[PDB]
């Protein structure tokens, strides 16, 4: 696939997808009150999906992301100032 | 650009204890660094058993110790696995591992600061002897970044542009406190290395001119 990690500040959560040289155009990212959806398009085979149901809730209009050549950074804006214990929610 | 994070509660307290109490056994900082640096080499080595191309960025596994008398900095560099930016933010200050609290309790219960390693916060031992630390690292999966802090309750991560690029790994620079000027001498360093690194299996070299030792 493609590796992902996350770190957090008290106000945002920052998901990194390590994807070298992804065209700005191939990344399709949408936000929900408690979901994130990352779908980078791979030319050969199936797309990459990172589509968790998020731990905490977020402010989708305040969410940003950035395609970067080594990685894709996604700044998720925490709805509540509360420390998440995982990216996802089991 | 740079981004700023504040040290997690627990770690601020620990960083205070470290940099504000006078401890005797400050010399184990070099042990903890040389170690944390071995551990890092192990990782990129294992990752390379099944992918010879992992070390392409920089094929030699090593540890270099570079004392600059002039700027008053001891600096350690490795060709270990390195840190991604995410790794920097997560390990060097944002997440407080369990040993952090445990350690401080133990400290006050009269344990010795040299145990700082066994409790999973070895890195910060650097502030025993340094007033400012500047970690610069490059991991295969990300670009080179620079972590810097003075233990003033926060730290910065910044993407490296101006800097000389490492193939892979990490360059910790310790801007030494006044009293701690002794860790710049070639004899002292050579001692300390021999004294604690009799289990670590990569070339440690001392670029206070040239060569490697035991
Ligand atoms: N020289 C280095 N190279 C790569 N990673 C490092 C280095 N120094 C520290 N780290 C990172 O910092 C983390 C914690 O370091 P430390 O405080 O010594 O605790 P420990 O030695 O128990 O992991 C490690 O998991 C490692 O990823």
């Amino acid at each position: 696939k493609y590796r992902h990690e996350y770190y957090q500040k008290p106000e945002e959560v920052v998901v990194t997808v390590f994807a070298k040289g992804i065209p700005k155009q191939n990344v399709n990212i949408d936000f929900g009150e408690q979901i994130l959806s990352v779908v980078i398009e791979v030319p050969g085979e199936d797309a990459y999906y990172l589509q968790p149901r998020l731990f905490g809730k977020i402010i989708p209009d305040k969410c940003k992301y950035e395609v970067l050549s080594t990685k894709i950074e996604i700044c998720l804006a925490k709805a509540d100032i509360i420390t998440w214990a995982s990216l996802e929610h089991g | 650009e740079t981004e700023t994070f504040a040290f997690q509660a627990e770690i601020n307290q620990l960083l205070s204890l470290i940099i504000n109490t006078f401890y005797s056994n400050k010399e184990i900082f070099l042990r903890e660094l040389i170690s944390n640096s071995s551990d890092a080499l192990d990782k990129i080595r294992f990752e390379s058993l099944t992918d010879k191309s992992k070390l392409d960025a920089q094929p030699e596994l090593f540890i270099h110790i570079i004392p600059d008398k002039a700027t008053s900095t001891l600096t350690i560099v490795d060709s270990g696995i390195g840190m991604t930016k995410s790794d920097l933010v997560n390990n060097l200050g944002t997440i407080a591992r369990s040993g952090t609290k445990e350690f401080m309790e133990a400290l006050a219960a009269g344990a010795d600061v040299s145990m700082i390693g066994q409790f999973g916060v070895g890195f910060y031992s650097a502030y025993l002897v340094a007033e400012r630390v500047v970690v610069t690292t490059k991991h295969n999966d990300d670009e080179q970044y620079v972590w810097e802090s003075q233990a003033g309750g926060s730290f910065t991560v910044t993407r490296d542009t101006s800097g000389e690029q490492l193939g892979r790994g990490t360059k910790m620079v310790l801007y030494l406190k006044d009293d701690q000027m002794e860790y710049l001498e070639e004899r002292r360093i050579k001692d300390l290395v021999k004294r604690h690194s009799e289990f670590i299996s990569y070339p440690i070299s001392l670029w206070t001119e040239k060569t490697t030792e035991k």
